[PDB]
């Protein structure tokens, strides 16, 4: 494993740990999206031509801040269109290893290994269906990344909030690791009134 | 001030008073931490950080953004065609 | 056990005594600065304003400037919604019946 | 010259109260400018609302603050500022209320010049209205509510309940002096949002 | 409230049990110092006394030697009390 | 069976034999002064002197008192060089007394034949220590200390006295034995010879 | 809803506390155990040893008294000859 | 400043000096026997028995030599009756060695006035302690004993002794000073008083 690799299998998996969800909730019409063969499990991967082009500059950016080790979260948000209010979140803290630089030995973990948590996150990921409440309203979502301060902000982005939920509650499912980031979900979403 | 502590059993009793207010104070402290710590981690997970060590960044140009541009124009278009129309209604009287 | 013995006992147990609150105390002082150093790092969070459910509840009238508000604009957009409807149900029966 | 009795105290703190949140109401934008009017208070000219509504709730609010000031129950007063629609919180003004539960069992009046509370009063009021100077002009329709924190072992009156503390978000925040009849101390800050 | 004081006993909980078992090792420590220690056979005056009978067979017998002592005395003084003047 | 005034007669008569074979066989008093009994199966001496027998009888009556009381901790033979107060022997009686037996309601199980046997070998070794403790070579004489528990009434001759411990000595120690209301230890400590 | 997994912590606290009650006047009662020993002259015997000089003020003035007494018996058993060898 | 040789001498001086002290107030030997000298900012009583002196700088300059050395771990008074032998008061002085000091790269900084001012109070306790002892109403003697480590050669004039235990005793934990390098508990346990 590498510091290149890293980047690019982590990077990799927020693509399809985002196309499933917005799946998985429902954001998108299930009429709008085209099921791929990735990792060990079927995955639905998007067919918009603008959705596509979003997810592309994120994913790519979230990519090369994965390789500067400057990225410490990424979360979709999820809200109601016409208020604006927050109704579910996830968030994937981000955990890198900045000596993996300095290396000279690609590190031991086989891509076997990997490859085998990433599909469990993913399997919860979508094993969390019957516990996260349904959007009886017209929602859309975002995506933020949490990163160092110091990092320059790239053209055309921009510093936000966390988007908070207000009376939310945080319900961990499962996490993975390659050697040089080590990523752990979960999602909290919006306490039933 | 001290020289006058010839009144060693009296002192005692001060002194045992006072070791029983620092025992109070010092649990009401260690709940206090507590509660900054409770707080603090049940709100890092929530979405929290610390602005001198992390930073929140995002596409100025992103869904959530133009399904907010495409309501506030419906809502515009709407309001205009509405305008529109009476308008050729009125047309004809 | 002797009336003696009280008096040496005493400024030994003075003695004791002090040490343990000297102890306590700078015992304290370390809990007063972790203390710190943790409301600290809580100032330093984009979330602000923290409380203790310990001693302290919050109240509010339940009907007041910010619940009416709210409630006025539910009701407006259900008014602008059962006024899109009927619109919409004129035009439907305005084009099917030659009307338009 | 009287002292200060427990219920003096009370009187002069929710008149305070009255007083500043209208300032707040008036200067942050939240009811029409032309619904307050002109009047003459610690010295100053101040603005309070005519609206009818308003002031019923606020008299409301005012009336049971006073009750748990004299009572020395009454532990803080927030003015929470939020976008009617997102629900959004944009301001917060947080006022300390410290109440010395032993004036009960006082004999007689406390010892502090009817003329220095009222100068640290005028004081904090000076510096309210000073905020016009620095504060963001709110661009959504915003509404406000009053939060009253109080000691847990309190009866909750009936039209009132419990309710969350709406906590701000990437704020920045402004310390006002404080105020003391030495019965009861208050505290006064804001917190708002500056557009990045 | 419930979840708020849950997340603080889990922390009260947590932390007495480091006490809990960091007593139990001090409590051990002593236990070892105790028993390793010269001084085994302590007497505690709290619940020990020592009674015996006020006279008794060496109070008797250490007068009978301080009398025989005057006595021997007295006589070793009268026998040179008499060689003497005989001269 | 036993029972608690039975326990208190049984170890108050061993001590009143035990203290009488200790001061015959370390020369407390002379030989001609004791005269041969039959006890424990073996061949006892025993004290003729009247002021000493009248001196054990008032400590062992009053030992018995305070074992069936089972306020009573030790027994200890003081023997002391008369001259200077040193001790040169102490003999040593541990007693635990089972402070729960005031509350029987039917005697202990165990036989006062088993009792006897376990009381005849603790006898037999203090007889048995003649072969090897050291000739006394200075006039000595003896008291009898008795520890008690703290709050015991001092009766009327008696009065509180120091531990009077023995230094640079060694000691032997002896079987135990015990009605299961009453355990007795038993050992002496005596002088390190010289030379 | 869980003021109960809340409940049950409240039994888990007392539970420690009572327990960290007792095993704190246990400490109590062997330091002080520890402590009279200590200011008695207690020490390990595996890694400290007591010495003196063998001649010291007391081992002189036990040995002058010894001296007095050979002496005492010394004189009495001479006088004691005389005495009978003189008639 | 303070050096591992100057504290070795500070600390011996001391002990002649205390040691002194303590036979003087405890009437060990007669007030007519000592003579008074000022030190530690105090009038203090020394022997002028030439026979006293010359075991005291004995035992006084091999406890300098082995608080160089840092292996010393406590010196006591014992005091006993010299004819029963019974041990009736022991003043114990516990000492910590600073081992590293040896490794000095440079004197420590404490003032000598400082440390004479702890010493003269550690000396006035005990002074302040004796009012409330028990009277000595029989002639005694006193010995010292110093508990060193276990491998420590024994000099020529020494042999091991035992630790002379006061087991039914009071005890005053009293005052204590250091230099840094030594530190010097001092406290007393006493026979607990009879009758």
């Amino acid at each position: 494993i590498t510091l290149r690799g890293s980047a690019e299998i982590v990077a990799e998996f927020f693509s399809f740990g985002i196309n499933s969800i917005l799946y998985q909730r429902g954001i998108y019409p299930s009429e709008t999206f085209t099921r791929v063969q990735k990792y060990g499990l079927t995955l639905l991967v998007t067919t918009d031509l603008e959705l596509i082009k979003y997810l592309n500059n994120v994913v790519e950016q979230l990519k090369d801040w994965l390789y500067k080790c400057s990225v410490q979260k990424l979360v979709v948000v999820i809200s109601n269109i016409e208020s604006g209010e927050v109704l579910e979140r996830w968030q994937f803290d981000i955990e890198c290893d900045k000596t993996a630089k300095d290396d000279s030995a690609p590190r031991e973990k086989s891509q076997k290994a990997i490859q085998d948590e990433i599909r469990s996150v993913i399997a919860q990921i979508t094993a969390t269906v019957t516990f996260l409440p349904l959007l009886e309203v017209s929602c859309s979502f975002d995506l933020l990344i949490y990163t160092d301060k110091d990092l320059v902000v790239p053209e055309k982005w921009e510093e936000s909030g966390p988007q908070f939920i207000t009376n939310s509650e945080e319900v961990r499912l499962r996490s993975f690791t390659t050697t040089i980031h080590k990523v752990n979900s979960m999602v909290a979403y919006k306490i039933p009134v | 001030a001290e020289q006058s502590f010839l009144f060693s059993r009296e002192e005692a009793d001060t002194l045992r008073l006072k070791v029983e207010e620092l025992e109070g104070e010092r649990s009401r402290l260690e709940e206090e931490k507590r509660m900054l710590e409770a707080q603090l981690e049940r709100r890092a997970l929530q979405g929290d950080y610390d602005q001198s060590r992390t930073k929140v960044l995002h596409m100025s140009l992103n869904p959530t953004s133009v399904a907010r541009q495409r309501l506030r124009e419906d809502h515009s278009q709407l309001q205009a065609e509405c305008e529109r129309l009476r308008g050729l209604l009125r047309a004809m009287e």
